[PDB]
């Protein structure tokens, strides 16, 4: 199982630094040039630079927009690859992805990026760090509509599950909103009125900028 | 190399046929393989991309009939010979003949019958009035299209700031909306009034569908 998992998002200060690692498993490291791409929120996809298989020399290569900003190296003992950012501003305030490359030098070769990171979220602002407020939604028939309501956070991004991922079907999650310098979201979940309350449902609200996980038990008025 | 992508969005049908374009500034045919270098992805709101076409024409593991590459040298084309439900997504184009670049994308939306919303409306919760704030969310569920309107009232008056509006992605398996109309006041702001009334306006009636509550209750 090919395995690309990034680390080190989160919020940065302009003007500074930071560097993102991609610890791989699944494959041969060494046979796969390795490439990053980033996206703005809302934005295209854009590639940012590649480093060569052992066979080429494990040489760098990188866009113009990020030329002698960004660097890329890997430990091919550890079979991780880094991304190093300098100098950082707003603008590069986006989700962060590895994918693994060409392998044109042993075994099956076609030129596409065949397996992709979940990707890390960077955002490059002078602000404060800080964990979301998580409030219930319940209301003041066959099936009853419940929430939570997501607010006060930043940087980007909250995730919300429910009851730790079994509850899936029937939820919609709004996209966020920025006032006032915080993010706000609201999620909500639709089941049968003969589950709850009579069972237990539980919205899981994660902020990972923070390394934050809220629980808010729905509970009726 | 240049990739630019046509168009920046459309919306289609279930069941329809949709082409999309891609353009580079440089051939990608390589002389040395005789192929395109060029890959063509889908990435779904909240997920990665992932490969469907590669060497302009060849189609990835696991990705159905329904998706076809085509082009050679400068022009290139997806197209998908039925759209579904799941394909609500941008695609992407990547030449790689020379370094990489990804075209701008192509956002796929879905056309779909009219549908009615279904409103609820939520008072604030305990623990948020203790810390003194007020949240209130009116919740427009399952509706099309996309644009709709809120109105909020306070005790019969129309109430238009501190109103926050957001929207869902188009839902992956019935192609709705829903949306989140949120009047946030201080706790005493709050304690001030009794009634609260949202009505959505929506092209699925000429009368506003109204949801209220009183805080006495
Ligand atoms: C074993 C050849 C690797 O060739 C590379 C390379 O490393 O530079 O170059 C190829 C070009 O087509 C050569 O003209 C492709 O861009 C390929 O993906 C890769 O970037
Ligand atoms: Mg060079």
């Amino acid at each position: 199982e090919v395995m690309l998992v990034e680390s080190g998002g989160g919020l940065v200060q302009p003007g500074n630094s930071l560097r993102l690692s991609c610890a791989t498993s699944g494959f041969t490291f060494t046979d796969y040039y390795m490439s990053w791409v980033r996206q703005p929120p809302g934005k295209a996809l854009e590639w940012l630079g590649f480093i060569r298989n052992k066979a080429k020399g494990y040489t760098t290569e990188y866009s113009a927009s990020v030329k002698g900003r960004f660097t890329i190296s890997r430990d091919n003992s550890q079979s991780i690859l880094y991304l190093q950012m300098n100098t950082l501003r707003a603008e590069d305030s986006a989700t962060y992805y590895c994918a693994r490359d060409i392998s044109p030098s042993y075994g099956v070769y076609y030129e596409g990026f065949a397996y992709w990171g979940q990707g890390t979220l960077v955002t490059v602002s002078a602000a404060t760090t800080t964990a979301p407020s998580v409030y219930p939604l319940v209301p003041g028939g066959s099936s009853v509509t419940l929430g939570c309501l997501v607010k006060g956070y930043f940087p980007e991004p909250v995730t919300v599950k429910w009851n730790y991922g079994a509850l899936s079907s029937g939820v919609r999650t709004v996209s966020s909103v920025l006032q006032s310098g915080f993010y706000s979201l609201s999620s909500l979940v639709t089941v049968p009125s003969s589950t709850w309350p009579s069972q237990t449902v539980i919205c899981n609200v994660a902020h990972p900028a923070s390394k934050t996980e809220l629980i808010k038990r729905i509970e009726p008025r | 190399i240049v990739m630019t992508q046509s168009p920046s969005s459309l919306a289609v049908s279930a069941g329809e046929k949709v082409t999309m374009s891609c353009k580079s500034s440089q051939s990608l045919l390589n002389s040395r393989t005789r192929k395109n270098y060029l890959a063509w992805y889908q990435q779904k709101p909240g997920q990665s991309p992932k490969l469907l076409i590669y060497w302009a024409s060849t189609r990835e593991s696991g990705v159905p009939d329904r998706f076809t590459g085509s082009g050679s040298g400068t022009d290139f084309t997806l197209t998908i010979s039925s759209v579904q439900a799941e394909d609500l997504a941008v695609y992407y184009c990547k030449q790689s003949n020379n370094l990489r670049t990804f075209g701008g994308g192509t956002k796929l939306e879905i056309k779909r019958a009219d549908a009615a919303p279904t409103v609820s409306i939520f008072p604030p919760s305990s623990e948020q009035l203790t810390s003194g704030g007020a949240s209130v969310v009116c919740f427009l569920n399952n509706f099309y299209p996309k644009d709709i309107n809120v109105k909020w009232k306070i005790d019969g008056s129309e109430r238009q700031n501190g109103v926050l509006n957001s929207w869902t992605d188009q839902d992956s398996k019935d192609s709705t909306y829903s949306m989140s109309s949120t009047l946030t006041l201080t706790k005493d702001e709050y304690e001030r009034h009794n009634s609260y009334t949202c009505e959505a306006t929506h092209k699925t009636s000429t009368s506003p569908i109204v949801k209220s509550f009183n805080r006495n209750e």
